[PDB]
């Protein structure tokens, strides 16, 4: 409704968090943060380090063929039009079969 | 029931738990009725077994509507008087995008209201006035601020002839079931006494006041307001005032004249609606009949008389009922008020009656598409009701032995033929095309059915069209072309920015499409033929008539016993329908604008919308969203930030609202319950449901909500596509 | 399926302990009050202590007085479940072991009584709600200014004031 | 046959309606008394003298307080005592009802025979004029949007227009 | 500050957007009242989502790419009330339509026969029962998990 | 007229004078605020 009345702008999207958090647990990289109690280093892991992780499960951001790519307002719905199917889909089967 | 009979309540029942059948609403509570009663709020099988009074209540709905019209517009007249476009574009026609009608600024709204105008932001409109309007001479925006209240008038009165009838003690019998005249006036005076008196305010006040507009001014640099009696000076320009005749008749004199008249034909030239001078004779030589023809006659006297071998005897007495019928006298009626409607939408786009249309492209298409709905929305109607006879009406048997009795006498017979009918088209009526892909995508051209690949050869031309503009060899007389301007013989030469109107030239790739409207419409017929034919009994039930023309399905045995009735005839037959028109819309803007809508140019170098990709490529049926669907409707899905983006915008829904249908459509309905008390148990222990027993939809209204809404959806879709494809560019 | 008036030791203390705090914390103003002296939300870090030692921020002094105050509180929870204060002085308050009539339950509108002395708490009652809704204005008016009064031969008018924002 | 009112709020909009036209009271007479303007002539300097102005607004909260315990405390006991719950009398509530609203408590009661009544004397003074006044009131603030209606000058607003040849007003008279 | 970038008081971004698209909405050079009247985009519809400037509030608000706002809600910065500050009044506003849901019903069910009164409504929106939803305090948040409704009503 | 322990009844929709309106009065907010996304405070 917004678009096309041509105000864009008070349009709503939520950037929507959840996801981009997970992915700094594993990384990387765009634009820091710190994270508190990781911080972008310093609290590196420590325990775990060279060994493991590498390069690997190091494309970071990445775009051509990154494995992650970079999540926003779009996928905050889409995710939860997906959520929203199988749900719906088993309310119906779940049902079905009770 | 008794709150209180008779003779001792004047105090009137609001209370006390209400009606109807006898096991009446249970008292104990339920949903299912508050469904009930909106729907058949009027059948009449109830409130009396005897029809007393229903013709006494139907004068009365009727009355009600008449009014509401004017309700309407005066609204609408309103509405094109006080913001105003019309003042602004009249003297500016052909330049101005026309609104009667704005937003006011709140949240978003206003993208909407874009500058139509003579300089004012507005919505666009497509129906016209403006247009019914031209012929108004006199004009100014206050009056249609008169003809408005003369609008309100007509309503209050003509919606307390309402109050004046039923309510007020009010008629009987004889009045309705001796009907002897009742053609006689109608047609008479009115159908005449209008037409007539419509030619009588037809050329003395409009024809003058727009055969000297046909030039510009600034209006009332043209005319007075009354201006136009005793007088007239005026007359003597567009004739004499008849100077010596005499009452017609001859022994008159012309050296040069012939009383105003003097027939069209063709269209005008800088305003081409057509001669505004043809206009006045035609509806003068209709009324005249009518003014004689309502003069018959009292009744079954002609209908008993003429009998043959197959013929039926039936014929005569074809009905004491039908004098009291009703729901067939309804039926009738729907076909022809119905099939009499999208006969409009022919004789209009190929002969605009209103100046300026056809340049006005937009707001005569509409137009031709409405008006085209309703010659299909009220025909399957014109069959539920003749179900809703076949079924009920009547206390007893005795129509018999007749016509009828004859028809049905063979009835899996004359379905029986129809039906191959149907499988002989589709077959030579849609795979047809089929070939084309499976084989223009194989891809040989060699052997399509393309205009040019299978042999009929570089002409259409003659059957009919040709014969028909060609027009004088004939005790024809008349006038410089057509009927149609479009028929084949004639002219290049209509109008001013514009192409309004031209051969229209077809051969194959509108042989074909014809052909598909055949079959569209024989399926369609079919199955409301059968329908209502089979309505009271049939050979999987003879039972069959019993409760109902509703009842959901008889019951999972016999196979299937589903779908049978005939509301579901009158469900499975506008199912079609929605496509018999929504497909020969599809069918008249691909072409009218493939071909025809236009533009001139120096020299006049023809440009059609679309340089005619019909051609090779409609008979393709992707070409059908090659060239249709995707092709336009980039205008629709391009719609957003603008001022028309109400359509872009209601495209999403309602081309949701559709697909929300098939959910009623495509579903059962134990099902919705044993989902519905999940519910109501979740419900009871927060202690929040039971009262008014929360129930699931009614089998058939679950129907009633498929249909509907698939309708109103898949419909308005198009409306939206439309209007988005001919405001900007055609 | 009993119908109504449940309520009990309930929460008639609930409000009581409400009046009893908001007429104590209008007694933390008062204080400027005649001395016009010191203002508003302040955040004092309270009285001070003078100093040796601070700079102050010198840990979380609340935190810590707040885990003491910590199991005074459930002392009284308990109380109210089931009921032992020598002085017994809101549960009915004193004149203590009665309001036995409360106790075995159902009184639907009753008044009460306290104190070995008489003159039943219902002024304090009331000097109680002013300090309840009192607390209500005072904190609502903060969001403007400090202070009230008071001399007119300018102040009482409110001839130019802020808004809100919007 | 005709429609049924009779509406049972009622017998309550009656006297909502004399609150209605007594105070329509107030407004004839005095403004009108008007001074006959007035000898001459009015001054207000005095308080406002140069104090910010007076009311504006505040001048409205101190009305209504004074009136809000008033008008609110009020037909809350015009008169109705029981006050409470179940089953009908209908008044509406009607729980006055029987009891009126007290066997034995006190004098609620005022005057002679188990009653409420000042008694049967009079309709006299005040049916007449006072519902007279229900009348009165009507026409006369129908009068009012007479007197000030077509603003002379200032303001036409939206104009469809169409006036003028001349101005309105009250002082009195009429012209013709 | 998370990812999208920063608020008004930078977002080039969402500069450009405020500017193009309305101001030339502005662009159409004139169409005409130069005394005129009526025709409204000339004052505000422009000027009411336009004397949107560099103030809007301020409001913070994130603008991703293409400066269009991105709501975190998290706690944090600026961003708190972009779904608490509403959130709860959505939580109050509900609850407050249903505990008189729960009420304009669990008042009937009585006397003498009650079948349906409810589609006629005596007093409509309960309303006596209605102001009940303000007035709560805590009302059902201990009322209903204590009593009335209680586990045996359960 | 009406004192205490509910009143009298009215019809089908007034829920039709409750969509339109109240809820109406609102847009009626929607303009004196024109706009909202977060919302300050009082
Ligand atoms: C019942 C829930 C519904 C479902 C099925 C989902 C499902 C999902 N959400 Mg989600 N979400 C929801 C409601 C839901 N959400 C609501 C109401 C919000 C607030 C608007 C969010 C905000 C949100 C964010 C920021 C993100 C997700 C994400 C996701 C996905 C990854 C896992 C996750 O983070 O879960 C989310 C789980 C929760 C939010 C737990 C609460 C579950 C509901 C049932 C409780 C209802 C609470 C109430 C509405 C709010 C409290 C009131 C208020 C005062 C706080 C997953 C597909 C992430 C994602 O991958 O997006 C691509 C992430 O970006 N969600
Ligand atoms: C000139 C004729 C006209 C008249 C006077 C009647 C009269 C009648 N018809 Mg009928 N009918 C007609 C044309 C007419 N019909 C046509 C053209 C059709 C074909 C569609 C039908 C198909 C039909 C059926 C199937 C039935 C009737 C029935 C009836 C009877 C029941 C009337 C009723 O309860 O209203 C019914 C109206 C409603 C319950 C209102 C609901 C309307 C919905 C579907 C809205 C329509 C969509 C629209 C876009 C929504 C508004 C916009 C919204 C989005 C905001 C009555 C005697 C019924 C009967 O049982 O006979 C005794 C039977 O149901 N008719
Ligand atoms: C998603 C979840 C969960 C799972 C399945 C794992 C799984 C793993 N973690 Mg891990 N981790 C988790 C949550 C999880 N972690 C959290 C919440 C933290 C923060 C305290 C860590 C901090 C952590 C460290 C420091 C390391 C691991 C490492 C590992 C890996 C090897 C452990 C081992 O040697 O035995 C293994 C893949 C080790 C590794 O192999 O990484 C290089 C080591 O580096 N984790
Ligand atoms: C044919 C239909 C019908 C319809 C669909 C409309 C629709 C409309 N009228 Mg309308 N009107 C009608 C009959 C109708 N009118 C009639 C019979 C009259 C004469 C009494 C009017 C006199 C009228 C006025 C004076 C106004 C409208 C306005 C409007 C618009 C404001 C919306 C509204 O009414 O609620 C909200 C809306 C487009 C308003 C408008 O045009 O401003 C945008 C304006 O207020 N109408
Ligand atoms: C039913 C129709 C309609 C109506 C109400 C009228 C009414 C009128 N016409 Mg008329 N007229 C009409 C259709 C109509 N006309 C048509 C269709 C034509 C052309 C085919 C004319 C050609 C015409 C002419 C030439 C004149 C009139 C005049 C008049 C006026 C007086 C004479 C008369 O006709 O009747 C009343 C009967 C007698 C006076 C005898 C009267 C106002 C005349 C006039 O201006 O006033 C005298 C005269 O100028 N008409
Ligand atoms: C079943 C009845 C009875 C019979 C045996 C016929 C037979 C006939 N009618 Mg017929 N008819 C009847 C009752 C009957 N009619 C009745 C009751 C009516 C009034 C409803 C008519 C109205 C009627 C018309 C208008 C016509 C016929 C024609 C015909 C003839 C068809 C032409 C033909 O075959 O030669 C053609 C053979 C060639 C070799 C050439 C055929 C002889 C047609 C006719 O007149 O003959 C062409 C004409 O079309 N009939
Ligand atoms: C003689 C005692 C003294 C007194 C006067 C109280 C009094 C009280 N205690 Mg308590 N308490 C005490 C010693 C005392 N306590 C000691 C020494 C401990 C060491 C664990 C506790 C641990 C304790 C806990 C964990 C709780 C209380 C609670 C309570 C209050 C509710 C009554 C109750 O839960 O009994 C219990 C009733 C029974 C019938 C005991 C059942 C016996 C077993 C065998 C079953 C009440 C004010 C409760 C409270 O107020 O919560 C906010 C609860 O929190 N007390
Ligand atoms: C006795 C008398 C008389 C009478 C008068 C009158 C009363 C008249 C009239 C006139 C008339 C009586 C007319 C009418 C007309 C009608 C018409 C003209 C019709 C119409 C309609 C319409 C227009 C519609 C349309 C439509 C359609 C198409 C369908 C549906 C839709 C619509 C509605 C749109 C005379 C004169 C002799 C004079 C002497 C005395
Ligand atoms: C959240 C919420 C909501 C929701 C909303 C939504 C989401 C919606 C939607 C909607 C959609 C998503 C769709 C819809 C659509 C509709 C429609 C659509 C209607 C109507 C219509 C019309 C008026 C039409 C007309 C016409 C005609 C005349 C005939 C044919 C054509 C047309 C169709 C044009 C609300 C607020 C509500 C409530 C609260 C909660
Ligand atoms: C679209 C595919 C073409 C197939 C049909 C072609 C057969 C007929 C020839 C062209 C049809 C268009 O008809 C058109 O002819 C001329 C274009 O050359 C134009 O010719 C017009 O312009 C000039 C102005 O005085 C003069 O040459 C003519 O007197 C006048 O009629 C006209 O605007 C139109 O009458
Ligand atoms: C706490 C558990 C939940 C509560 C829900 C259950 C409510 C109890 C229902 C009442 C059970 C049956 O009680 C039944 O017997 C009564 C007398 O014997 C009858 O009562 C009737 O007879 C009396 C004789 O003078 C009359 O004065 C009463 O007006 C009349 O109602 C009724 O027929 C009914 O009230
Ligand atoms: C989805 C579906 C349902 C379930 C659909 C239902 C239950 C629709 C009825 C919902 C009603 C309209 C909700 C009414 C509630 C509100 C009007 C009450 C509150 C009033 C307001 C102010 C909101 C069927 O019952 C059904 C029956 C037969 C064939 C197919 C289907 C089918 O497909």
């Amino acid at each position: 409704v917004m678009l096309a009345f041509g105000t864009p702008e008070k349009q709503i999207l939520i950037e929507p968090i959840f996801a981009q958090w997970i992915q700094s647990a594993h990384g990387k990289t765009t634009y820091g943060f710190d994270i508190p109690l990781s911080s972008t280093n310093g609290p590196a892991l420590n325990a775990g380090r060279n060994i493991w992780l590498p390069g690997w499960l190091n494309a970071i951001n990445e775009n051509s063929n990154s494995l992650f790519l970079t999540i926003g307002p779009g996928d905050f719905l889409v995710h939860h039009a997906i959520a929203l199917g199988l749900h719906t889909t088993t309310l119906i089967l779940v049902k079905g079969a009770l | 029931l008794v709150d209180r009979d008779p003779i001792k309540t004047s105090f009137e029942q609001w209370a006390k738990p209400g009606h109807f059948s006898r096991t009446i609403a249970k008292g104990p509570d339920t949903t299912t009725w508050i469904w009930n009663l909106h729907a058949d709020a009027h059948d009449f099988d109830s409130h009396t077994s005897d029809l007393e009074e229903i013709s006494r209540k139907v004068f009365s709905a009727h009355f009600g509507q008449l009014s509401i019209i004017f309700l309407w517009l005066s609204g609408m007249y309103f509405h094109g008087a006080r913001f105003s476009n019309y003042e602004a574009w009249l003297n500016d026609p052909t330049h101005i995008g026309p609104s009667a009608q704005v937003v006011w600024p709140i949240v978003g709204q206003e993208i909407l209201n874009g500058d139509v105008g003579g300089g004012f932001r507005g919505i666009q409109i497509t129906s016209g006035f403006f247009q019914i309007w031209r012929a108004s001479g006199i004009t100014s925006e206050l009056q249609l601020y008169c003809t408005a209240i003369g609008a309100l008038v007509f309503a209050g009165l003509m919606l307390f002839a309402g109050w004046f009838h039923y309510h007020k003690a009010a008629p009987k019998l004889a009045w309705f079931q001796d009907v002897e005249s009742m053609l006689n006036h109608h047609l008479a005076g009115l159908l005449g006494l209008g037409s007539l008196s419509w030619a009588r305010h037809q050329v003395h006040v409009s024809l003058p006041i727009n055969q000297f507009l046909n030039a510009g001014v600034d209006p009332k640099e043209i005319p007075l307001p009354h201006e136009f009696i005793l007088n007239r000076d005026l007359l003597a320009q567009l004739y004499p005032s008849f100077a010596e005749g005499a009452t017609p008749f001859f022994t008159l004199n012309w050296s040069k004249y012939a009383d105003f008249l003097t027939f069209r034909g063709g269209l005008d030239p800088l305003t081409g609606g057509l001669w505004l001078t043809d206009i006045a004779h035609h509806h003068l030589a209709i009324a005249i009949l009518f003014l004689i023809a309502g003069h018959m006659y009292r009744i079954k006297d002609i209908l008993e008389a003429h009998k043959g071998p197959f013929t039926g005897q039936g014929h005569k007495g074809l009905y004491e009922i039908l004098t009291t019928s009703w729901h067939a006298q309804l039926s009738i009626n729907l076909a022809m008020l119905g099939s009499l409607t999208i006969v409009v939408a022919q004789h209009m786009y190929s002969m605009p009656p209103y100046p300026y249309l056809a340049t006005d492209y937009a707001t005569q298409l509409s137009l031709f598409t409405h008006h085209m709905w309703i010659g299909g929305f009220l025909i399957v109607g014109a069959a539920a009701h003749a179900a809703i006879f076949m079924v009920r009406d009547y206390d007893p048997t005795t129509r018999y032995n007749d016509l009828l009795d004859r028809v049905l006498r063979h009835r899996d017979a004359i379905i029986s033929h129809l039906n191959w009918v149907c499988i002989f088209l589709g077959f030579h009526s849609f795979g047809l095309y089929i070939h084309n892909d499976t084989m223009s995508a194989l891809g040989r051209p060699q052997d399509m059915f393309s205009d040019t690949a299978i042999q009929l050869q570089p002409v259409f031309a003659q059957w009919i069209q040709n014969t028909h503009a060609l027009a004088p060899g004939t005790t024809a007389p008349g006038a410089t072309a057509s009927t149609s301007l479009t028929w084949g013989g004639g002219d290049l030469v209509a109008v001013g920015n514009k192409v309004a109107l031209l051969p229209i030239p077809l051969g194959t790739a509108d042989f074909l499409v014809h052909h598909i409207h055949a079959f569209t419409i024989h399926v369609t017929v079919l199955i409301l033929l059968k329908g209502v034919l089979f309505a009271r009994s049939s050979r999987l039930i003879p039972d069959k008539a019993n409760l109902g023309f509703r009842f959901p399905c008889d019951g999972p045995g016999r196979g299937g016993t589903c779908q049978v009735s005939a509301w579901d005839h009158v469900f499975l037959g506008l199912f079609w329908m929605y496509n018999s028109i929504s497909v020969v819309i599809f069918h008249f803007s691909w072409k009218m604008q493939s071909d025809v809508w236009g533009t001139i140019n120096d020299q006049g170098v023809v440009t059609h919308i679309t340089a005619g990709n019909f051609a090779q490529s409609s008979i393709t049926i992707n070409g059908w969203l090659r060239d249709f669907l995707w092709a336009q409707a980039s205008q629709v899905i391009q719609s957003y930030g603008s001022s028309l983006s109400a359509y872009g915008l209601f495209f999403l829904g309602a081309h949701f609202v559709w697909a929300f249908s098939l959910m009623f459509l495509f579903s059962g309905r134990g099902y919705w319950q044993e989902l519905i008390e999940s519910i109501v148990w979740a419900h009871n222990k927060l202690k929040v449901a039971p009262a008014t027993q929360p129930r699931a939809l009614s089998i058939v209204q679950g129907r009633a909500v498929g249909v509907t809404h698939y309708l109103l959806g898949g419909i308005a879709t198009t409306w939206a596509f439309f209007l988005a494809r001919i405001i900007a560019v055609g | 399926l009993a119908e109504d008036p449940e309520n009990l030791r309930w929460f008639v203390q609930a409000e009581l302990v409400n009046g009893r705090w908001a007429m104590l914390g209008v007694a933390g103003m008062l204080l400027p009050e005649v001395f016009t002296s010191i203002g508003i939300i302040n955040v004092p870090k309270w009285y001070a202590a003078g100093k040796e030692e601070y700079f102050a921020s010198s840990s979380t002094l609340f935190v810590i007085e707040f885990i003491l105050s910590h199991y005074v509180e459930i002392r009284r929870w308990q109380d109210i479940k089931n009921p032992g204060s020598v002085n017994q002085d809101p549960i009915f308050k004193q004149y203590s072991l009665p309001a036995g009539e409360v106790g075995y339950p159902g009184g639907i509108f009753n008044p009460l009584n306290f104190a070995p002395t008489l003159e039943a708490k219902e002024k304090e009652i009331a000097n109680g709600r002013l300090m309840l809704a009192f607390l209500g204005f005072i904190i609502q008016h903060n969001v403007t200014g400090k202070g009230p009064f008071d001399n007119l031969l300018q102040h009482i008018s409110d001839p130019w004031h802020n808004t809100i924002v919007q | 046959s005709d429609p049924e009112s009779l509406r049972w709020n009622v017998q309550a909009e009656l006297v909502h309606s004399r609150w209605a036209m007594l105070g329509a009271a107030g407004i004839f007479i005095p403004e009108f008394l008007t001074k006959l303007g007035i000898l001459n002539t009015p001054s207000w300097y005095t308080a406002g003298e140069q104090e910010y102005f007076t009311d504006t607004t505040t001048l409205f909260i101190v009305e209504l307080v004074f009136i809000g315990w008033a008008e609110g405390r009020r037909w809350a006991d015009i008169l109705n005592p029981g006050c409470v719950n179940t089953d009908p009398i209908f008044p509406n509530n009607k729980l006055t009802g029987t009891d009126v609203g007290y066997p034995g408590g006190l004098w609620f009661d005022p005057l002679g025979w188990g009653s409420a009544s000042p008694q049967k004397l009079k309709e006299l003074r005040t049916k007449e004029i006072k519902n007279g006044r229900l009348a009165m009131l009507a026409v006369m603030g129908a009068w009012f949007q007479h007197i000030y209606t077509g603003t002379g000058p200032i303001d036409n607003l939206f104009a469809h227009l169409a006036d003028p040849g001349h101005a309105t007003i009250f002082a009195a008279f009429t012209p013709k | 500050d998370i990812a999208g970038l920063t608020p008004c008081k930078e977002s080039k971004q969402f500069a450009k957007r405020e500017k193009q698209a309305l101001k030339k909405l502005q662009a159409s050079l004139k169409l005409y009242a130069d005394d005129s009247a009526p025709a409204l985009a000339i004052k505000a519809t422009m000027e009411k989502t336009k004397k949107r400037f560099d103030n809007y509030g301020k409001y913070g608000l994130l603008c991703g790419s293409d400066g269009l706002p991105h709501l975190i809600v998290s706690g944090d910065q600026r961003h708190w009330g972009e779904f608490i500050t509403p959130g709860i009044l959505f939580l109050y506003i509900a609850g407050w339509i249903g505990w008189v849901g729960r009420s304009y019903l669990i008042a009937i069910r009585d006397e003498k026969k009650p079948t349906q009164k409810e589609i006629i409504i005596d007093v409509p929106l309960a309303s006596s029962l209605l102001f009940r939803g303000f007035s709560w305090p805590v009302a059902a948040y201990r009322e209903l998990l204590n009593g009335e409704l209680v586990d045996n009503n359960f | 007229m009406r004192d205490l322990k509910t009143y009298l009844s009215v019809a089908p929709v007034v829920s039709t004078l409750w969509f339109g309106a109240l809820a109406g009065l609102l847009i009626e907010i929607n303009r004196f605020f024109p706009d909202a996304l977060i919302f300050p405070f009082f």
